């Protein structure tokens, strides 16, 4: 199918798997499984059969990108391109010599990235499935997009569109809906029962009722969201609200330079939670949540919580943990504020990491010697800060006893 | 060098402002002032009078520090969007207010920064400070071509908007990060709103994630080495707009709009742009520091071509009437301006390079705005 790709650019994973379940290679008859996992697991052993290579890691905790080999393009060119088999790639020639609206029936619209704005004719089409429009510089969709009773995708990244109109929550099917946090949603979200993914909604200056309905909206495995305005305990609503879906597979939660009253010391999680992100370093948690314990939660892979201070029991809590293939814990108190860099003493345990190959103890004063026999057995990576003034009675040591293939170290001004 | 430096030090501009050589009554008659034009158009034209009325028993009235903040900020957290004109004026006047006083230290600075660190407060400033430049400036700096010459950093320099040098300089001094946020948010509002006409969208502002990664970047800046993610395309939109700015026969508009970013992004982000091996072969930053010089320069002889012009157009409520500049020719103008202009340009050209790339960005304006200034100064 990649032959619609061009010669010589980057290719998306996430697009691929969007545009085979939306023209038709997906079909899942066991009604156990949201068509998506499988998606991802396909394109998973697509590469793993080294007939693609990967490139990057994206925001959902897997590669971000791909590349064809060139000695398979024109293979795969050879074999399926005279038979039987529309989009603009980079091309200005799109609209002033094609005419889109002659096409009666078509399955997939992509024209991503272009520098063309004159969609308003989505209603001459209805066995339309995708409708892309990352970065194609329209100001505005019309107003009959509900007409389209089949669709799945409905991707807006980097456009001008500032409000969605409210004529899309009469969509009986829709998976993911890929919207920029700057433009508000329509209300009436909860009709959405098969929303499958939902990347940076932007979250603020919502009444709470919005805010109920998306617990109605048990499908979910990405949910990427923001929130500026509403600092108080109407995010009560949504903590239980995320408790209600079932299905889990990452979560991040940008927001700036606050507390987060967000999520609650006394909140049961997702059973099954892999990312649990949380990229902006300007917030913090008030100590480690307590609803991060080797009981539920069992199966991290990714942290990245900055958290006000890192008590000397917090890095023996997180040794606990199963999995946590990657570990990224800040420590706030040091860089924003004038706090010394203080050393963990982890003592108990026999293990404590059982895999855990990345680990970046940003502003923490953790020492390689600081882990006892063996704490760590892989760490592939290890970053921490190591002020000059400790050179007495063998802090640093550095025994290598657990292979740490590379490794990087802050030095201190002080002494 | 006395001979111009005494006299820029005794008129009535040019003392509010720093030169590349190197009050109470003035603003509270503005202040006074502003109550007249509101009642003229009561023929909804009356929060803006009960506003501008709190402002002036605020000001004028001594207030316990306690209570002058949440007096100051009652008021400035209210406005939020020839009608629009004059609310631009009411809060730009509003946190002229902090600044007035500050400096005589009627506010502990602590209470300042705490007030300033607010995510209300510095996105307002940012708003406000290129909403100011573009309602009064703009209009003049089109007329003499010098529209694509103004840049965000170089904004605090105006004797107008030297409330925003405390605002940035005791920030920075204070709380360093903070600094280079608003600095961010302030060049993505002028990106924004016409100061840097373009049709692509920003890739480097108006964005919190791309903030996040700069100030990521910041503190840990081994993180250049091997970035992840979403840091791959930041650096990649660098290079592009360094080859761009680097380019000979580009457009002179793109070239320049991609310098001004540049410039921003180097300053607020130090280390972000810094090649070892590139940068020394293409001679990069002395190329930066023509262009910054170029720019500075550029400012100056528009505010000299404003002033001789003036003897209103330095903006609406900007300089009262019984404070304005009389038409009349004096004395020593004539032994003051010439000489002046004359000893800028020496400065401007002793240590700004020449080349076929760079000679259309610093000494082809230079020569431009110096053949249109020397044929006006007598008239």
């Amino acid at each position: 199918y990649l032959s619609i790709f061009p010669e010589d650019r980057e290719i998306r994973r996430a697009r691929l798997i969007w545009r085979w379940i939306s023209e038709g290679f997906v079909y899942s008859e066991k009604q156990d499984i949201s068509l998506y996992e499988l998606g991802d697991s396909y394109f998973n052993e697509l590469v793993n059969r080294s007939m693609i290579q990967p490139i990057g890691i994206d925001d959902e905790g897997k590669v971000k990108a791909c590349r064809v080999h060139d000695m398979v393009l024109d293979l795969i060119c050879s074999l399926s391109s005279e038979e039987n088999f529309v989009t603009v790639f980079s091309d200005n020639v799109v609209g002033k010599v094609l005419d889109i609206s002659r096409f009666k029936v078509l399955r997939v619209l992509d024209l991503e990235g272009c520098h063309v704005s004159d969609v308003g004719y989505v209603g001459n089409l209805l066995h339309l499935r995708y409708l892309g429009l990352k970065g194609t510089h329209v100001k505005d969709l019309p107003m009959e997009i509900g007409k389209l009773q089949f669709l799945l995708t409905l991707d807006l990244r980097g456009t001008k569109i500032e409000v969605l109109p409210w004529s899309v929550v009469q969509l009986r099917r829709l998976m993911c809906l890929y919207v920029d946090y700057g433009m508000k949603l329509p209300s009436g979200i909860g009709n959405l029962t098969f929303l499958e993914v939902l990347d940076d909604l932007g979250l603020s200056d919502v009444d709470l009722d919005f805010v109920k309905e998306l617990g109605r909206l048990t499908k979910l495995r990405v949910l990427r969201l923001d929130f500026h305005g509403f600092d108080q305990s109407m995010g009560k609503a949504l903590e239980e609200s995320i408790s209600n879906m079932y299905k889990l597979d990452s979560l991040d939660v940008f927001v700036n330079r606050g507390l987060i009253n967000c999520l609650s010391e006394h909140w049961v999680p997702p059973p099954r939670l892999c990312r649990l992100a949380f990229p902006s370093k300007r917030s913090w948690f008030k100590t480690l949540p307590s609803w991060i314990n080797p009981s539920s939660l069992p199966l991290l892979s990714y942290l990245d919580i900055t958290l006000f201070e890192v008590r000397s029991e917090d890095i023996q809590l997180l040794g606990t943990l199963p999995a946590l293939v990657y570990l990224e814990i800040w420590n706030y108190s040091v860089f924003e504020e004038a706090h010394e860099v203080e050393a963990p003493v982890l003592s108990s345990g026999a293990a404590l990491f059982p895999c855990a190959t990345e680990c970046r103890f940003i502003g923490i004063g953790a020492v390689p010697s600081m882990f006892p026999q063996g704490a760590a057995p892989r760490l592939k990576r290890l970053w921490f800060t190591f002020p000059a003034k400790w050179i007495s009675s063998e802090n640093i040591g550095l025994g290598m006893r657990h292979l740490p293939s590379l490794q990087r170290v802050v030095v201190d001004v002080i002494s | 060098s006395k001979d111009i430096r005494e006299y820029l030090a005794s008129t009535f501009p040019f003392e509010q402002q720093s030169t590349i050589l190197d009050q109470l009554k003035f603003r509270q008659e503005n202040l006074a002032e502003l109550k007249d034009q509101i009642i003229l158009s009561l023929g909804n034209w009356q929060k803006l009078l009960d506003y501008t009325n709190k402002l002036d028993e605020l000001s004028n009235t001594k207030i316990s520090p306690e209570e002058f903040i949440e007096e100051i900020q009652k008021v400035l957290y209210k406005v939020k969007l020839l009608y629009s004109q004059f609310n631009l004026s009411i809060q730009d006047f509003a946190l002229q207010i902090i600044h007035s006083k500050y400096k005589s230290n009627q506010i502990s600075q602590n209470d300042l920064l705490k007030l300033i660190t607010e995510d209300e407060m510095l996105k307002i400033l940012a708003k406000t400070k290129v909403l100011t430049y573009k309602m009064k400036y703009f209009d003049s700096a089109s007329k003499m071509g010098i529209n694509k010459y103004i840049s965000t950093e170089m904004m605090d320099l105006d004797w107008q908007f030297s409330h925003y040098k405390t605002f940035n300089d005791a920030l920075k001094k204070n709380k360093a990060s903070d600094s280079s946020y608003l600095g961010w948010l302030t060049h993505g509002y002028s990106i924004k709103y016409g100061l840097s006409p373009n049709n692509e969208r920003s890739m480097f502002f108006q964005d919190g994630r791309k903030y996040a990664e700069l100030y990521a970047f910041s503190k840990s800046p081994h993180r250049k080495i091997i970035p992840g993610e979403h840091l791959k395309d930041l650096l990649a939109k660098i290079n592009k707009s360094k080859g761009i700015f680097l380019d000979q026969n580009a457009l002179l508009d793109k070239r320049i709009y991609a310098f001004h970013e540049l410039n921003t992004l180097e300053t607020h982000f130090p280390g972000i742009t810094s090649s070892f091996t590139d940068d020394l072969k293409s001679n990069y930053r002395k190329k930066m520091e023509s262009v910054s010089l170029t720019c500075q320069v550029l400012q100056e002889i528009g505010n000299i071509h404003r002033f001789i012009e003036s003897k209103t157009e330095y903006g609406l409520f900007s300089i009262p009437k019984i404070f304005s500049i009389p038409i009349d020719y004096k004395h020593g103008e004539k032994e003051n301006l010439v000489s002046y202009v004359d000893f800028l340009y020496s400065t401007a050209h002793e240590r700004i390079l020449q080349d076929n790339s760079i000679n259309q960005l610093c000494l082809d304006p230079l020569q431009e705005s110096l053949n249109r200034i020397k044929s006006n100064i007598p008239v």
